[PDB]
């Protein structure tokens, strides 16, 4: 018995991946993976049953298991799931002893962040010291000494689904626009609160699924109306 | 939670194995104390006159000393620790008086207040303790009490401390930045001084406490007043971190260092003028002036290096060579452990390689300059035996830990141990009773044995019992456990995990595998010791399954043994199969055939 986590909340993931079209164009021409498809062909072809068709934070989940999906079948045989969601990120750490400062490069589907969001992704961000009883083991000093830990990115993705555990409906990364597209969020009021929520771009406006019915809503009631269980999920396409 | 450790090394280690974190000069009797990473601080005779400079070793730190203070005119040192403790020395003879152990981290800078022969410590912690020297040397056996006083306020860990010379204010440098002033007598907080954006690692104080000097990883020098409780001045002149700083007794020159190697004197009032007065070798990490004469004549220079230099004061660099030199020895830098967890090979920074043995405790040659890797491989045997200590090299040392987690995880035998085969040892059973060989305790007949009857280690070896994470509870040598002291601290200190081994002389666990047995191309459930050789599941299936002299030869002439379709060597052990071979996961699975 396996729990994929809150209702809602994977139904509003599902939602806001169906409106980032090249990731819906790839799927609709495509296990999980198969079921997803399904589930995608009927809608292109009821929200609150989504998640049905098909606990571990459920977008990274469901993203990895495409790519391990993809992955595989391809060495029967870059999968599409890559140059989508596929970034690049740093981490730089550095000893506060000998202040030598060593990075290490790693993929992401996803991208968790904990200042602004341009601010962030521009800069350096998720700064974290290691202290105490968890300190860095420095191969300059060779042995524990306190670090900073701080991260950047290096790759920006096709599409950028950025987890945040004021939002803008554009991106200036300077070089590269990006436009929201989507928005998975727990409402604290309006008339949408008490549960996830998907909200989402269709041609030139905005959708709105709240359990079964999708409305449409005027641009920034977004962010005139919009505290959560596993933060909230801004999905960027660029320009 | 208690681990034990032991440092493999010489009985005299009378050079630093690591770099020097800090510096002091008695003027009286011509002595350089220097506090090494290497967990040791040694005195050294600075008379140009002697070859030999050293003089002696004080022995009782963990980890690296990372500050030191010379008190009452020379008398006393006080000492800090990345082993949390402050200690207490007679620096005449030599010896450790007090522990204190009120830091709960890394203790990293020592403060000194000479007209009050006051002294305070800070560490990682952000504690601050102040303690009156006079106070701490009267301490005994029997006047045991000691009271504390303590500063509070500071947000992040402490890398600097400075007290001026009448003991009317205290001074903090931290990775917030910001400088926290105290007054030291009421522990008042005074003022924060904003500027630096980043780590201060060197602080100074004038006489009567009206200005500071801060150098920092920001790579600035700042001059402040503390009667405006601002900065006057900013002085870049380094590329780096400034890490390092001393001044005239005027307090009108600084002489800067830090991680970009150079020694700048600047004039204070004027900073254009300004002399480099040397390039070294490493990041300078404490500079001690010679005060011999106002112009200071000399500045003595500590960096990640082992080796000591004094450069002289005469005035594109001023000098190239050192005027002193202490010598250092070696780092090992590199460490690996062999598929047998019994022996080590090394490579210092001198690119030598040792090859050393952890059971005994010691070298057991060196092998200069040969390559590192080709020579591990060149040792390579294919044979596994659980991990069952852990190594770090953090004092430029082989430093072995042992934790009740692992230290019995690796039987072996005898005679792949390398021991009298005329029968399973236990490797860390046997070398925890031959680290407490000397303690009475442990002379204990089973129904008398001392040590464990295959080896003893060096008498002279470290013996450690601290927290993980942190705290030494109790250090003494191999040899001293037979003292009445070392008996009483033993017993207060010893971890039952340990005992039980020692004292009650009991066996360890033992460990085994359960396997399948299936024939290849009926699949059976078994389980055996993981040091059991596949020849003895030879034999169990030459005698129980196809069955129609010896019968370890008539099972290897009829039975095959295979493992992930590799035919298996009737001498290897199931322990060795399996991580080897076994390549699958679930259960080691072997496969039986008739030849
Ligand atoms: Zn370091």
């Amino acid at each position: 018995l396996v729990n994929f986590g809150n209702t809602c909340y994977c139904n509003s993931v599902l939602q806001a991946l169906y409106f980032c079209r090249p990731f819906r164009e790839k799927v609709l021409a495509y296990s999980l993976l198969t079921c997803l498809a399904d589930l995608f062909h009927s809608i292109a072809t009821p929200p609150k049953k989504f998640i049905t068709r098909l606990a571990h934070e459920f977008l990274n989940y469901l993203l990895n298991t495409i790519a391990d999906i993809l992955q595989e079948e391809r060495k029967q045989e870059p999968t599409w799931v890559h140059e989508i969601f596929q970034g690049t990120l740093t981490n730089e750490t550095r000893c506060l002893t000998c202040e030598t400062i060593s990075s290490k490069d790693e993929d992401f589907l996803d991208l968790s962040v904990d200042t602004s969001i341009t601010h962030c992704l521009r800069g350096f961000s998720n700064t974290e010291t290691l202290c105490s009883e968890y300190k860095y083991y420095c191969e300059e000093c060779r042995s524990k000494q306190e670090a900073h830990k701080r991260m950047k990115v290096k790759k920006l993705p096709m599409i950028l689904a950025l987890h945040l555990k004021v939002f803008p409906l554009e991106l200036r990364l300077f070089d590269r626009m990006y436009d929201l597209v989507a928005v998975v969020v727990h409402c604290g009021s309006g008339p949408n609160r008490g549960h996830y929520i998907a909200i989402v771009k269709s041609h030139d406006f905005w959708l709105l699924f709240d359990d079964d019915i999708v409305e449409k809503i005027d641009a920034q009631a977004i962010e005139e109306f919009y505290n959560s269980e596993s933060g909230y999920i801004l999905f960027y396409q660029s320009r | 939670k208690v681990q034990v450790s032991y440092v493999i090394r010489d009985e005299v280690e009378k050079y630093n194995r690591n770099g020097v974190n800090a510096l002091q000069l008695d003027p009286a009797l011509n002595r350089l104390f220097t506090a090494g990473r290497d967990s040791i601080i040694r005195i050294w005779s600075v008379n140009q006159h002697k070859q030999d400079p050293y003089i002696a070793s004080m022995e009782h730190h963990t980890d690296w000393v990372n500050d030191i203070v010379l008190c009452c005119n020379g008398k006393t040192l006080i000492s800090a620790s990345s082993d949390t403790t402050v200690k207490v020395w007679n620096a005449h003879k030599g010896f450790c008086m007090s522990t204190l152990r009120t830091h709960k981290d890394y203790v990293k800078a020592l403060a000194y207040a000479k007209d009050k022969e006051l002294v305070a410590s800070a560490g990682l912690d952000r504690q601050i303790f102040l303690w009156d020297v006079n106070t701490l040397t009267a301490l005994t056996a029997s006047n045991n009490t000691v009271t504390t006083s303590s500063l509070s306020g500071n947000k992040d860990s402490i890398y600097s401390l400075a007290m001026n010379q009448l003991g009317t204010i205290i001074v903090s440098g931290s990775t917030e930045k910001v400088l926290r002033v105290w007054d030291p007598r009421t522990c008042a907080k005074l003022m924060k001084l904003k500027g630096h954006t980043d780590n201060v690692k060197a602080l100074l104080l004038n006489r009567d406490g009206t200005q500071c000097l801060s150098g920092s990883s920001d790579g600035t020098i700042r001059l402040w007043s503390l009667g405006q409780q601002r900065c006057i001045a900013t002085y870049r002149v380094h590329d780096e971190g400034v890490w390092a700083l001393q001044v005239n007794d005027a307090f009108t020159h600084v002489y800067s260092g830090g991680r970009d190697r150079k020694i700048y004197c600047t004039d204070l009032r004027n900073p254009d003028i300004r002399v480099l007065i040397c390039e070294e070798k490493a990041p300078v990490l404490k500079m001690e002036l010679d005060r011999s004469a106002d112009p200071p004549p000399a500045i003595w220079v500590a960096t990640t290096k082992s080796t000591v230099n004094k450069w002289t004061l005469k005035g594109t660099p001023l000098c190239t060579q050192p005027d002193q030199v202490i010598k250092g020895g070696a780092s090992i830098i590199q460490c690996h452990i062999l598929n047998d967890k019994r022996h080590i090979l090394t490579k210092d920074t001198n690119n030598n390689v040792a090859y050393w043995d952890v059971l005994k405790a010691c070298k057991v040659e060196d092998l200069g300059k040969v390559d590192f890797e080709d020579e591990i491989k060149k040792r390579f045997k294919m044979v596994y035996v659980p991990n069952w200590f852990s190594v770090d090299l953090k004092t430029g040392m082989l430093t072995i830990t042992l934790d009740e987690s692992d230290c019995f995880a690796a039987w072996v035998s005898a005679k792949d141990a390398g021991f009298s085969s005329p029968p399973k040892l236990n490797l860390g059973g046997l070398l925890l009773q031959a680290l407490l060989e000397y303690w009475p305790r442990t002379h204990v007949n089973p129904m008398v044995q001392k040590g464990n009857g295959y080896f003893q280690v060096p008498p002279h070896t470290p013996v450690i019992f601290g927290e993980a994470g942190g705290r030494t509870l109790f250090r003494l040598l191999c040899r001293d456990s037979g003292g009445e002291t070392e008996s009483m601290l033993l017993n207060e200190t010893v971890p039952q995990w340990v005992i039980d081994i020692t004292v009650d002389k009991n066996m360890p666990k033992f460990n085994k595998i359960p396997f399948y047995l299936q024939p290849h191309a009926k699949k059976d459930r078994l389980s055996a010791s993981d040091m059991l050789q596949v020849r003895k599941v030879m034999e169990h299936v030459y005698e129980k399954i196809i069955n129609l002299e010896d019968i370890a030869v008539l099972a290897e002439e009829k039975i095959e043994l295979l493992c992930q379709d590799q035919v298996l060597d009737p001498n290897m052990d199931l322990r060795t199969v399996k991580h080897f071979i076994w390549k699958s996961g679930g259960d080691l699975t072997l496969h039986y055939r008739q030849k």
